RNA sequence: AGGAUAAGUGCAUUAUGUUUAUGUGGUGAUUUGCCCUUCUGUAGCCA
RNA sequence: CUUGAGUCUCGUAGAGGGGGGUAGAAUUCCAGGUGUAGCGGUGAAAUGCGUAGAGAUCUGGAGGAAUACCGGUGGCGAAGGCGGCCCCCUGGACGAAGACUGACGCUCAGGUGCGAAAGCGUGGGGAGCAAACAGGAUUAGAUACCCUGGUAGUCCACGCCGUAAACGAUGUCGACUUGGAGGUUGUGCCCUUGAGGCGUGGCUUCCGGAGCUAACGCGUUAAGUCGACCGCCUGGGGAGUAC
């Protein structure tokens, strides 16, 4: 479920508010709690929360990682937050039910999904 | 493309200068026209493939036009190809 | 003959270069076979991304008609051009040089997304207090 | 179904039998094959190749896919004289113009199939398939009209109501 | 893919199966291979042709009862 | 009793609303969600001309900044 | 006998209710869509019946009895106000196409349902 | 995005997923036709 | 002569070609700031990367192919061919009025001309992906399968025999033969006022009647009725190679 993190109700930054970001692929989400002017606060992912395979995309897993950085971020001492999401990876909805446990109000789903303007040609791989 | 302007030196020289378009002499005048403007876009690059097999036609037709042209009237003929150049 | 309903946008420091570019334009264009249909300048306006930095840029609408000839030659004036950030024309395919749905919208942008400046007294002069200036 | 010529009394020309196969657990085939050609002993349309659980109902399946279930191109009488090429489903028989009644000459089952079809006084060539159950076709292909009568004035038959027309 | 605007003040939810602008939706319909310039159009390009089934589908529930094949 | 043809403002609803334009953010707005992007024609109910146009239009209008492009923007 | 003509037109009003598309093979009789519904030719259809029901009237001296088939889930009620007698016989909702030619089974099926309706 | 008025509403690994080892060749019970109904199953019309 | 064909301005659509212009986003990268251990890969995985502070993330710059979406049975080209969008040059199509010539026609040995892709001569470019090569993982083995690094390549410009599955697997163009409708476009008539109906074309496609097929299927853009002229075939294996 977890891995070793920050505190829960210490004092650091001491800055009342932040955004969170969730980078959503086919196999991880990488969860990572930031300062509302743009400085790292705290971060898990769903690999780190022990989950590997395809399970390590299934919504349960996004939900831990999501639980797990939501409570490091504390000590830090968040009382209010706004979230972006950025991927078509899986439960994109899954760590916004983690942060809300977490005791935050939830302020806008603010798509930033990182797709390029088609981009490069992608890898070979499979046949079909 | 063709203008307008080029069209109305072109009418008012050759055929009758009210409208003819369309006589042996006349539609050759023309044809001669666009290639020229054709030859004006073939100083760039030498890939202009697409356009090439468009001045194929209205050539192959302006030779069309000057065989029938020779069958008639010798006037009409001799002046033509050697006041515009053609057949190179 | 032909119509381009050219409309493009220039940023704001060089805003000033536009009411002189526009009034070369007209020039060449009366003197030789074509028209201004209605020349609009819509004031400073509010992008949808900050080009070149900075939000805010300001939109002419030419409203033109020239000659093959000619065209060319406002043409490749406009494509090496310094003070438009961007551009869009069309061709004489259903053209719209005159009257449109955006007569509203103009007088929005004008009332509503500008930004007042030195550079937006020029913005006026762009398209109807037209003098002779720069490039 | 589908509609043939005039008979009284028939003829049931079976001119081959077979059987066939695939037996194994639940659905299977263990049937016979039986080929009939059904005429009046001078001339008629009608071809038929069928099969059943045993030898009496695959000649009466046989029977009836000759008499029905079969497109045909129509006859009159039990003589031939519009004799010309054709193909149907691939079957290619050819007949040039000629004498009829006398020069008959056929190898193998094909000059008694012949007899019963109407087609036995002009016939040439066959082409294509070259089997005895799918070139029985002689008076179909071989007939590319509807009627064909013993009276010469036949070419004068659907002119009497063309000029009576005029 | 949750798209930039689609619920009033959010909750515990994100609402991602609502809302959609035209989030690749020509490009892709086969993963892990290799993109291609013409194959795209009759390839990748099924949305119309999707459709085709979806309007079946509300037909062929009529037609079944009028045969009482249901 | 009057008609008006091959012109402006008469069969559809209108024929100068959506012709061939892209300068105007209001005409292709009508025709896009609140995430300030293009959507499908089912669900823009756009008559067949101003479709054939509209394709071209968007792609005009997001290049002259008049429709935010990209997702930065959405 | 314009008696054909009326029963035509005062069916024909209805205008239909499908699509402007049609069966090509019946173009001659089909008249220009309104609006998207099919409208048949009214009048071009009325020379048309005239002839078919003098040609009804023959046969009623040669006439054995009548059998009303096509009958389906919706043109049943229709065949039901046709028939207005037992000289003439129909079904009531469906109808198995083909009977022929198999009336061997048809009459053997009909045997088993007088017997077993007869013990019921 | 003019406007986020969460408006202009119509979907979620952007549905088309599948390493999962292989094993020579041909043959074989519904029958010798030493073949049950053709019977309105053809414009005449029949077993 | 027009009944065949060819031509001028007007009106209309599009990814045809060649050269110009132009915006923004991921991967990739550098910098500064923040911050802690896995990241990645997959059916599970190791190989790889990372505590020299990776991954993610804020701000700003970089750099080069590509350009999602509207996008579709769509549209353009001579078949293959062509995809952000536009301009400049210019080809080709599609409508319609005024006006013009009057078999100037059809087909096409010979023929010159012309590339999907890679290959390729020399030049620019290489962010991502990737043959090989390395090493894992798969398994009666694993070159195939599936993965990670990673170089040439992919990407442009002109050039070389235009190669092929060079397409409707269907020669050309043209006359003739029941249509209906979608997509989508000139235009005549209607309250243009319903992507609407009717008059008449247009490409592109579904459906199916006469007819055509062995079967699927084709059917007004034929695989029907034909017409002229050309290209080409005559069982397989061996061989599309040899000479």
């Amino acid at each position: 479920a977890k891995a070793p993190i920050r505190a829960r109700k210490r004092v650091r930054k001491q800055v009342s508010d932040g955004v969170a970001h969730i980078h959503a692929s086919f196999n991880n989400t990488i969860v990572t709690i930031t300062d509302r002017q743009g400085n790292a606060l705290g971060w898990a992912t769903a690999g780190g929360s022990g989950f590997r395979g395809s399970r390590k995309s299934t919504p349960f897993a996004a939900q831990v990682a999501a639980e797990r950085c939501a409570d490091a971020v504390k000590e830090y001492g968040i009382k209010n937050l706004e979230v972006m999401v950025k991927g078509p990876g899986p439960g994109r909805e899954s760590t916004i039910r983690a942060l809300n446990a977490a005791g935050f109000r939830i302020t806008n789903i603010t798509d930033v999904t990182p797709i390029p303007h088609n981009g490069c040609r992608p890898p070979k791989k499979r046949r079909v | 493309s063709l203008s307008t302007e080029a069209t109305a030196k072109i009418v008012s020289e050759f055929g009758r200068d009210a409208n003819d378009t369309g006589s042996t002499e006349v539609q050759v005048a023309l044809l001669t026209a666009q290639i020229n403007h054709l030859q004006g876009h073939f100083a760039e690059h030498k890939k202009d493939h697409h356009s090439r097999r468009g001045l194929l036609r209205m050539v192959s037709q302006r030779r069309k036009l000057l065989d029938y042209l020779k069958r008639k009237d010798v006037a009409r003929y001799t002046r033509l190809i050697e006041r515009l150049g053609l057949r190179r | 003959m032909r119509h381009y309903e050219i409309v493009f946008m220039v940023h704001p420091d060089q805003s000033e270069q536009v009411p002189g570019m526009i009034e070369r334009y007209t020039a060449a264009i009366t003197g030789a076979e074509g028209k201004i249909h209605r020349l609009e300048d819509w004031g400073r306006r509010q992008l949808a991304y900050p080009i070149n930095k900075l939000h805010k840029a300001h939109y002419v609408l030419m409203n033109v008609e020239a000659p093959q000839e000619v065209i060319d030659e406002l043409e490749t004036t406009f494509r090496f051009n310094d003070a438009v950030i961007r551009s869009m024309v069309m061709r004489t395919k259903h053209a719209v040089t005159e009257a449109s749905p955006m007569v509203k919208a103009k007088d929005e942008r004008r009332e509503r997304r500008d930004d007042f400046a030195n550079e937006t007294a020029d913005d006026a002069e762009a398209g109807d207090s037209e003098e002779e200036e720069e490039e | 179904a589908h509609i043939e010529k005039q008979a009284g009394e028939l003829q049931e020309k079976l001119i081959a039998v077979n059987r066939v196969s695939k037996t194994v657990k639940g659905g299977r085939i263990f049937s016979f094959t039986a080929l009939t050609v059904v005429g009046d002993g001078n001339g008629r349309v009608g071809f038929g190749y069928g099969k059943a659980r045993e030898v009496p109902a695959a000649i009466q399946k046989a029977m009836e896919k000759a008499r029905r279930n079969m497109i045909n191109v129509a006859l009159n009488n039990g003589t031939l004289q519009h004799p010309v090429k054709g193909v149907h489903t691939g079957s290619r028989v050819f007949m040039q113009p000629a004498s009829e009644g006398t020069g008959i000459i056929a190898g193998g089952a094909m000059r008694a199939v012949l007899e019963v079809a109407g087609v036995h006084n002009v016939l040439a060539k066959a082409y294509g398939s070259t089997n005895p159950i799918n070139v029985v076709r002689a008076t179909i292909d071989g007939l590319e009209n509807m009627n064909s009568p013993e009276m010469v004035a036949a070419k004068r038959g659907k002119s009497v109501e063309e000029i009576l027309g005029k | 893919p949750v798209i930039k605007v689609r619920e009033n003040e959010p909750f515990d939810v994100a609402l991602r199966r609502f809302k959609r602008s035209c989030e690749k939706a020509g490009v892709l319909a086969e993963v892990r291979r290799r993109e291609f310039y013409e194959k795209p159009t009759t390839e990748r390009k099924r949305a119309k042709a999707s459709a085709v089934k979806r309007h079946a589908k509300k037909l062929a529930r009529e037609n079944a009862r009028r045969t009482r094949l249901y | 009793a009057r008609y008006f043809r091959r012109r402006k403002f008469c069969r559809f609803t209108a024929e100068g609303v959506q012709e061939i334009d892209y300068k105007d953010i209001a005409t292709l707005k009508n025709y896009i969600t609140e995430s300030g992007k293009i959507v499908p024609s089912r669900i823009t109910g756009t008559r067949a001309k101003y479709q054939r146009q509209l394709a071209r239009a968007i792609k005009r209008a997001r290049y002259l900044s008049l429709l935010p492009y990209t997702d930065r923007h959405q | 006998a314009t008696v054909s003509m009326r029963d035509m037109l005062k069916a024909g009003v209805h205008f239909g209710h499908q699509t402007r598309y049609w069966n090509p093979k019946m173009k001659p009789f089909i008249f220009g869509a309104r609006n998207k519904v099919h409208i048949i030719n009214l009048e071009k259809t009325v020379p048309m019946f005239n002839e078919a029901l003098a040609e009804l009237n023959k046969i009623a001296s040669r006439k054995g009895k009548i059998l009303f088939v096509g009958t389906k889930r919706a043109a049943s009620e229709a065949v039901k106000d046709a028939a207005l007698s037992c000289d003439q016989f129909f079904v009531n909702h469906r109808w198995l196409g083909g009977m022929l030619t198999n009336w061997k089974t048809v009459r053997q099926s009909i045997k088993r349902l007088k017997d077993l309706e007869t013990q019921s």
